[PDB]
RNA sequence: AUUAAUAGGGACGGUCGGGGGCAUCAGUAUUCAAUUGUCAGAGGUGAAAUUCUUGGAUUUAUUGAAGACUAACUACUGCGAAAGCAUUUGCCAAGGACGUUUUCAUUAAUCAAGAACGAAAAACUAUGCCGACUAGGGAUCGGGUGGUGUUUUUUUA
């Protein structure tokens, strides 16, 4: 209801003169990002109050904010994933982020679907060695030779499933044997693909290969020492 | 340098939200809807519209600090359908000649997995 | 120590060709026998210690 | 824990149990 | 736990007697449910009774909560108001049951009673023996973790008056009746508020009391140390927060515009170390700042100021043991290293990020095969490194930290053991030509690794980083541990336990050690005084000449114990209490009969009931094979290895009879004679004596300056 | 005291399938809610209205529940007696084909009656000579045999 033809609802009747301005009243936080990823400097955000020190605090625990990893990484292909860094430590206009999901993007799946041929989808629940819950899903196509005539090359449901069982295993017993660092350290270069493929060679050969998304479901209690030592306590400065 | 905030585009057929946010995604800078900046409403949807939409939000956004945007671009989703709007479109277009440094494009419409409409 | 390993590689590749020669050559017995023999196993010691153990 | 706990405690029990002509001594 | 009905607001440990246990329990009888329930019943079990009685003990508090009610003549009832005070009431006689009771003794037993409930909740292990068959309460540094000695020579009654400044007028009389009442209230009062979150709990020693007089006189009469009141002196006893000690601010309240009155108070009691800052956070506080320092602590310097300052120009504060273990501990060649505290990682830090960027440099490299993995693996990395890592400090025996290269996989391999070794060192020679082609500012060089017994052929690239760190680089394949397990097939029956042997310090050295790293480092970061221990502990064992023998991982693990084990005891919050703990449960330790099972695992995924029973079938069976343990001493097994044999393995009894019998000689020691600087320098000598020969040899060059100590 | 039908059963063998049963596990959306922002409109349409909104709708964010369905891969197809069947891992039985120097020895083919199984707003421009019937031809799915090199890997699966 803008113009002079639009009729009065319940609506204009009581209004609120806006006075407060808000971007007056709101402060900024410089964000930061863990220890394992090359660009670790990224990103502004706001605090709805500042004069909440523990109610800033507040929000800033509660945040979850998510980037890509190119320019996470330095590498200007905007690679394709994403990063969900979650906000649990605050110190002095740095927010000390911690890692808290993945994904893919839906354009790179249109990118890999094509027709005359199967996908095989694994996904496993898991435990790290820091009592992280992980749930990990990961795709791979099947491919044709170097050398094939027909036309077509779809697996036959054994080779699947044993592939899937494959997987299964591949990932279980990496995760199960990592920490969440030692993870991160693992997603970010692509390793885990590569152990994937040369170990599911012998079945039936899978081209395009991923780790397609990760999400975090359980998080032990909250450790100040680790999250710090993650990264890598101060003289105030006398006001008189 | 830049400073980044992510601008969320719904574009359906009847209207455009240009949503700016803080890069967190929780605390919204400012929104602006092209059915508030049309007189009338049977254009309440069209790129002149979303033109001045844009241009207004862009306003605000350079007030607060914002000077780079992620730009995150949806259709309806769901069972209807999954295309852009028109105030898509014309929405991108007058924020980048606004002035703001464009960062980074993405199509983030909600697919179904599994339709809510049963067969018969 | 470059020296060392090159001539080392070189040498085991040689025995290592002749391993999967014979062992692949369609080996027969006097007496009109013939071992099977599996395919991509290289060693026919190695198949005299799985006879051995099992 | 209830099984090997009262034999454990009845090994305490017995070692620390005090001495009848003891007692009436008193 | 040294309870009994004792008076405890004199200043020692007590108010509490198995009369007021009794009491407590027939009240439980009687009733105590929130809707005045009975909670026992008279036909129950001892066992039965005992868990009820501690768990309501335990979960109800009695003094800043709730109070507990009955008559003695009728339904008990808890009430959820406070007193202040720890109070069971007959309304009949309108007693408190609990006046002896001294809050901060009354939280005491709490956290016992806590501690008992959760052995008692565990169902794996044996409990009883730390539920009762152990007197924690004998040695003083051992139950607590900080007592200061606190000297006051206070003379007479008008000697008191000009030097406390406390008051003690009639009020003071009346409400304390004695003035060593008043005075152990005092004192427990204005440390609690000084220290406040830095602690756990507190106690107040009179060192010198007595309850003994004759019928000759008509009280006590003393002399004793300057006072001639019923104390020597006063020793202050601290169970400290471990995460808190090293606080350089100490927060007050908020600075509101007016003088609020909590910050009056802070303000009046603080003065001159009170002030106002301006943080980096937009914050104004009131705060008194410190200073840190590594041979004293914190709660040191402030105990010290806090005490003279609220008691006495007269008091004195010492630790000299404190204070002579942070001096045995050695001292980086790092600027401002006496001002670093002890819960300070920079060394290990700096060296994790010259890591770093060797991790960029080698891990993009072109390579013949796509690098999977790099893994640290080194002592630094779990931060048990004795000294602590110096820039270009290559005295150092551990200078050269070690880091597992492992490629992927590829069934090219070689199947032969010196071909494989070959090709490994291959691969580091592509690597260290494209590192020198393209990296000028590092530099490296090759090493023979002969670590490993009959395998001969192990070369390692070992590479300095212009930070001034050096990393020894290593390869894994999966043809390693195939080939072995082949090995011990052709092996022959003479033969096979060398074999067995060498198989088993190539697990120790590349499959083992991963996990080892992982596991401690994730528990140390909890643990925060673990590291500061283990290296104590290292240092011990190199006073006393055990190192040679004993390898990192077994003195890491049974330095861990005490932690991972508190029960019956605390989990260590200062060095002496942890390394005292150590040496305490070496004493105890009978590995002959004694098996140990290790739960590397953060505070309260554990070891499930059949694991246990796994190894300890394990334990069982290596005991059956040598009841004597003379191939086999030391039982220590975790989740990490099962097995045990693999870091307890290759050790003389004679070696461990040596350090069993140095640990008896440390126990006796402290049984005798008692805390201070000769028995501490006495413990730190070696015996240099008992031998069969002692050659002593000199060295052309002092490697103290290059070692950077 | 017959032969063992490119007649029929039956056994065995390795498989094959989106056939069925109970159980499990997962997926985004949608609906409901809690919590968080920001500010006046949203929805829908030839155009609108009914409708929801300064106890903040739409919108954004973190999560939770709830019922359904099983996208893209999805056809030149697969399995089922027909109606029909689509994410995982089990379990329970059943089945076709192929292999076979196994086993029984006409145990058979078509069927009026009769019995089992058979969601059910529907349907609405399609349509092909058939037959007991001769050679083929290209791709396709399932199994089997030979030849052959590439992909593969080598005493433990």
């Amino acid at each position: 209801a803008v113009g002079k033809n639009k009729r009065l609802s319940k609506g204009k009747k009581g209004q609120k003169k806006r006075v407060v301005d808000p971007f007056t009243r709101k402060e900024w936080f410089d964000i930061k990002a863990p220890s394992t990823f090359e660009n670790r400097n990224v990103g502004k955000t706001l605090v709805n109050k500042s004069t909440g020190l523990k109610s800033a605090s507040d929000a800033l625990k509660g945040r979850v904010v998510e980037v890509c990893l190119a320019d996470l990484q330095g590498s200007e292909d905007h690679s394709f994933r994403k990063i969900k860094l979650r906000v649990d430590e605050v110190q002095g206009k740095n927010l000390l982020t911690n890692f808290h999901g993945m994904d893919f993007t839906t354009d790179k799946l249109r990118s890999m679907v094509r027709k005359w041929q199967t996908l095989i989808e694994a996904n496993v629940t898991v435990k790290t060695s820091d009592d992280y819950v992980l749930r990990i899903f990961a795709i791979a196509f099947t491919r044709k030779q170097a050398n094939q005539v027909k036309r077509h090359s779809y697996a036959q449901s054994s080779h699947i499933r044993a592939i899937r069982k494959v997987i299964s295993e591949i990932l279980t017993k990496e995760v199960q044997g990592s920490t969440l660092a030692q993870l991160t350290s693992k997603l970010i270069p692509e390793v885990i693909n590569k152990e994937i493929e040369n170990a599911t060679k012998d079945i039936f050969p899978l081209q395009n290969i991923h780790v397609r998304k990760v999400k975090l479901l359980k998080q032990p209690k909250f450790d100040v020492g680790a999250l710090m030592a993650l990264h890598g306590e101060e003289k105030g400065k006398k006001v008189t | 340098s830049q400073v980044f905030g992510v601008a969320r585009i719904y574009a359906s057929f009847n209207d455009t939200f240009v949503h700016v946010t803080d890069l967190s995604g929780k605390e919204t800078i400012a929104r602006v809807t092209g059915g508030m900046k049309v007189k009338a409403d049977r254009d309440e949807s069209s790129p002149y519209a979303a033109m001045l939409a844009a241009q207004d939000v862009a306003a605000k956004c350079k007030e607060v600090g914002i000077t780079a945007v992620h730009v995150k671009i949806r259709a309806t989703g769901g069972t209807r359908t999954k295309t852009p709007g028109p105030g898509g479109q014309a929405a991108l277009r007058a924020l980048a000649r606004s002035g703001l440094r464009i960062g980074r494009i993405e199509d983030v419409t909600p697919v179904p997995s599994d339709s809510t409409r049963k067969k018969g | 120590l470059k020296e060392d390993i090159h001539t080392h590689m070189a040498i085991f590749e040689q025995r290592e060709a002749q391993a999967q020669e014979d062992v692949q050559s369609s080996i027969v017995d006097e007496d009109g026998f013939t071992l099977v023999v599996g395919k991509n196993t290289k060693s026919l010691n190695s198949i005299r210690k799985k006879i051995l153990n099992k | 824990k209830s099984n090997i706990f009262k034999l454990q405690i009845d090994e305490l029990l017995e070692q620390v149990k005090l001495k009848q002509k003891h007692v009436l001594k008193v | 736990r040294g309870f009994s009905s004792n008076m405890s607001h004199s200043g020692s440990l007590g108010g509490f007697g198995t009369f007021e246990f009794t009491i407590l329990m027939a009240a439980l009888l009687n009733g105590g449910g929130i809707n005045s329930n009975k909670i026992l019943l008279h036909g129950f079990s001892s066992y039965q009774l005992f868990k009820g009685v501690i768990k309501y003990l335990a979960t109800m508090d009695l003094c800043h909560d709730g109070h507990l009610q009955f008559h003695s003549n009728p339904a008990s009832k808890y009430i959820d108001e406070g007193f202040q005070t720890p109070t069971l009431f007959d309304k009949s006689t309108k007693v408190n049951i609990l006046t002896k009771m001294t809050v901060s003794s009354y939280q005491i037993l709490k956290e016992y009673a806590g501690e008992t409930l959760r052995m008692l909740n565990n169902v794996v292990q044996d409990q009883f023996s730390n539920i009762f068959l152990t007197n924690i309460s004998r040695f003083d540094n051992l139950k607590y973790d900080l007592c200061y000695d606190v000297q006051l020579p206070l003379g007479k009654y008008n000697n008191l008056e000009t030097s406390l400044a406390a008051t003690f007028g009639s009020m003071e009389r009346v409400k304390f009746i004695t003035l060593e009442n008043f005075l152990a209230h005092k004192i427990t009062n204005v440390a609690r508020y000084a220290l406040g979150d830095r602690i756990k709990y507190i106690q107040i020693e009179m060192v010198g009391q007595k309850s003994d007089f004759p019928i000759t006189k008509r009280k006590v009469y003393s002399n004793t140390g300057g006072n001639h009141f019923n104390f020597d002196f006063v020793r202050v006893k601290l169970i400290v927060n471990p995460s808190e000690c090293d606080k350089l601010v100490t927060k007050g309240p908020a600075h509101s515009e007016t003088m609020s009155t909590e910050a009056a108070v802070f303000k009046n009691f603080w003065g001159i170390k009170s002030s106002l800052r301006r943080f980096k956070d937009g914050s104004i506080t009131h705060c008194c700042v410190w200073s840190t320092s590594s041979s004293e602590p914190i709660i040191s310097s402030i105990v010290n100021f806090a005490l003279q300052k609220h008691v006495s120009k007269k008091a004195q504060i010492s630790n000299e043991t404190i204070k002579k273990f942070h001096n045995f501990l050695p001292l980086p060649n790092l600027p401002s290293s006496a001002k670093t505290s002890v819960l300070n990682l920079s060394s290990f830090f700096n060296l994790k990020k010259s890591f770093d960027d060797l991790y960029k440099i080698i891990f993009q490299m072109k390579l013949p095969l796509s690098v999977k993995s790099i893994l640290p693996v080194g002592s630094a990395f779990r931060y048990t490194s004795l000294c602590q890592p110096v820039p270009f400090a290559y005295s150092d025996p551990d200078f050269f930290q070690d880091v597992i290269l492992e490629f992927e996989t590829s069934p090219k391999w070689p199947d032969e053991i010196t071909s494989l070794e070959k090709a490994k060192t291959a691969f580091l020679l592509k690597i260290q030509e494209e590192l020198s082609a393209n990296s000028s500012t590092y530099r490296s060089f090759f090493s023979r690794d002969e670590s490993i017994p009959y395998n001969l052929e192990i070369v390692t690239l070992n590479i300095l980083t212009p930070e001034g760190y050096g990393f020894k680089f290593r390869v894994l394949t999966e043809r390693d541990e195939i080939l072995y397990l082949r090995a011990i097939a052709n092996a022959r029956n003479e033969l096979k336990p060398e074999l067995e042997a060498t198989f088993l310090k190539f697990t120790a050295k590349y499959l083992a050690s991963v996990r080892h790293t992982r596991t401690l480092e994730n528990i140390s970061h909890s643990y925060q005084f673990y590291s500061p221990v283990v290296r104590l502990f290292k240092r011990w064992l190199d006073t006393h000449l055990l190192l040679g023998h004993i390898t990192d991982e077994l003195a890491e693990l049974i330095a861990i114990k005490p932690f991972v084990d508190p029960a019956p005891y605390f989990i260590p919050g200062s060095l002496e209490n942890g390394f005292l703990k150590v040496l305490k449960f070496i004493s105890q330790w009978n590995w002959k009969d004694d098996p140990l099972i290790l739960d590397l695992v953060k505070p309260e995924e554990r070891l499930t009931l059949a694991q246990y029973k796994g190894i300890q079938m394990n334990f069982t069976n290596l005991r059956n094979s040598d009841p004597n343990g003379t191939h086999l001493q030391f039982f220590v097994a975790s989740k990490n290895d099962p097995s045990g044999i693999l870091y307890s393995s290759g050790i003389p009894l004679p070696i461990a009879t040596r350090l069993t019998a140095l640990a008896k000689v440390a126990v006796n020691l402290l049984q005798t004679h008692g805390l201070n600087q000769q028995t501490i320098n006495l413990l730190f000598t070696p015996g240099l004596k008992d031998y069969d020969f002692v050659v002593d040899l000199r060295t052309p060059i002092g490697l103290k300056s290059s070692c950077g100590i």
